C-alpha cells in the first residue's frame, strides 16, 4: 500500500 | 506508545500543537482563460485530492496521540477519514465565500459549474450547506483544527485485550480533544449552558460530513468503472479500502 | 413553540411516553434462514417498524411545528438511521447478537447468509458493546433517537429545529449531572454518545446501498412504503 | 405521492 509506505517514510 | 505526550499537555498546548501542523492549502492546475468539461473539471479535483492527501498523511503523524497507534490502526483510520477530512478543509476555506466552494485559491467554483459532473450536483448544495453552516456558527480555526483531529481519531475506531487498550487510548485522546473544545469556548465568554451546546451543534455537523463523504465514496466509484477521469493510484488505493 | 417551554425532566417523560412498541417477527421460525428468508422476516419487521416510527415522530415536541414538508424529509434521510439505534439500542444485554424481535435474536454467523450483511452487522455489534460499556441509559436513548430524526435531514433544506436540538442538548446535560457526573465528566459523556451519530449515520449508508442492492436483484419483494422510503436516497 | 404524506396526517 502507499498508505503503508507513506506513513513509513520518515 | 508508553507516556503519551497527548495526555500531559494542556489545552491551549493542544492548539498549538494542531494550529502548527496546519497542511498547505495546495493550488490547482486550472487554467481561466480555457473552460473545459466535467471530465477535465474533475481531473483538476482528482489531481488537487491526490496532492492533498501527500499533506494530510504526514499531518496526522503530528496530530496528538496518532504516532503512539501501530501502523495498522493508522493506516485504518486514514482510509476511513481521508475523504471527511477533504470535505471539511474544503468547507472551511470556503466559509468566507458564501455560495462557492473554494477548492483552490484559483479555483473557486459556482454550483452551476459543479453541475457539469452528474451527480455532483448533491454533493455540492451540502459542501454548501455545511460551509454556510460554519459561517453562521462562526466557527473558529482553533475549534475546526479540534474538529478535523476529532474526525481522524473517531470515523475509524468502531471499524483482543491489547486492542481494547488501544482503542481505550484513542478514547483518551478524543477526550482530551474534547476538555481544548470546551477550554476554547469558555475563553470566549460562553456560559456552560452556550458550551454545551455549541458542542453538541459542533460534533453534530460531523454526522453531516461522514453522510457527504459515504455519498461523495459513491461517486468515485462510479468515475473508477466510467474510466473516464484519471485517477492516481494512492486515491485507488484509498477508495478500494471503502469498496 | 410548545418544545421550547417544557423542562429537562417533561422532556424526559414526554419521549420515554413516545417510545414505540417493540414488535415481533413472523413466527415458527425455521431455525436455520436462507437469504430470501431471513430478508422476508427483516424486511416485514422493518415494514411494520417504519408506521409505528412515523406515528413516534409525531409525537416528539417540536416536530408538528415543522411543515408537512419538512416532516416528510427528514423521516427520509433518518428512518435507516432510527431503525439501527432502536437495534442497537435492544440488543444492549445481549452481547454478541442482534435483538432485531424478541422472536428473532441473530448471531454474526447467521450475517454470513446474505451477501455484504456481515459487514453491517459487526458494525451494529460494535455499537451495541460500545453503549454497553458507556452503560447507556434509557433516557439518554431516547434524546439521542431524536437528536437522529431532527439533525440527519436539516443541513439537506432551520431555527426552529436548531432551538430544539440544543433543547435536547440541555436535557442530555441534565441527565447526567443527575447521575452525579462531575462537569468534565458531563461534556465528555455528552461528546462520546454525539460520536456514534457518525457512526450510526456510517452504517445507515451502508445499510441504504444494501438495500438498493435487493431493489434490482429483487429476491424479496419490498413494500412500497420501504420502496418510497429507499427512493428517497439516490 | 407518497404514502409517507397519508401517514404522516392520519
Ligand atoms: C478524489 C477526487 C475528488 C475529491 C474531491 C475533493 C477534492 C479536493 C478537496 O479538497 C476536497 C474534495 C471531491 C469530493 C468527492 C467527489 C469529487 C469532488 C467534489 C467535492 C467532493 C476527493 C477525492
Ligand atoms: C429493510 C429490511 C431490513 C432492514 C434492516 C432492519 C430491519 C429492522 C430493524 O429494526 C432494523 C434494521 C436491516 C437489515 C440488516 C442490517 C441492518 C438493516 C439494513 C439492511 C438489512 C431495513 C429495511
Amino acid at each position: 500500500k502507499i498508505l503503508h509506505r507513506l506513513l513509513q517514510d520518515s | 506508545k508508553k507516556n503519551s505526550l497527548a495526555l500531559s499537555l494542556t489545552a491551549d498546548q493542544m492548539v498549538s500543537a494542531l494550529l502548527d501542523a496546519e497542511p498547505p492549502i495546495l493550488y490547482s492546475e486550472y487554467d481561466p482563460t480555457r473552460p473545459f468539461s466535467e471530465a477535465s473539471m474533475m481531473g483538476l479535483l482528482t489531481n488537487l485530492a491526490d496532492r492533498e492527501l501527500v499533506h494530510m498523511i504526514n499531518w496526522a503523524k503530528r496530530v496528538p496521540g496518532f504516532v503512539d497507534l501501530t501502523l495498522h490502526d493508522q493506516v485504518h483510520l486514514l482510509e476511513c477519514a481521508w475523504l471527511e477530512i477533504l470535505m471539511i478543509g474544503l468547507v472551511w476555506r470556503s466559509m468566507e465565500h458564501p455560495g462557492k466552494l473554494l477548492f483552490a485559491p484559483n479555483l473557486l467554483l459556482d454550483r452551476n459549474q459543479g453541475k457539469c459532473v452528474e451527480g455532483m450536483v448533491e454533493i455540492f448544495d451540502m459542501l454548501l450547506a455545511t460551509s454556510s453552516r460554519f459561517r453562521m456558527m462562526n466557527l473558529q480555526g482553533e475549534e475546526f483544527v479540534c474538529l478535523k483531529s476529532i474526525i481522524l481519531l473517531n470515523s475509524g475506531v468502531y471499524t483482543t485485550l491489547k486492542s481494547l487498550e488501544e482503542k481505550d487510548h484513542i478514547h483518551r485522546v478524543l477526550d482530551k480533544i474534547t476538555d481544548t473544545l470546551i477550554h476554547l469556548m469558555a475563553k470566549a465568554g460562553l456560559t456552560l449552558q452556550q458550551q454545551h451546546q455549541r458542542l453538541a451543534q459542533l460534533l453534530l455537523i460531523l454526522s453531516h460530513i461522514r453522510h457527504m463523504s459515504n455519498k461523495g465514496m459513491e461517486h468515485l466509484y462510479s468515475m473508477k468503472c466510467k474510466n473516464v477521469v484519471p485517477l492516481s493510484d494512492l486515491l485507488l488505493e484509498m477508495l478500494d479500502a471503502h469498496r
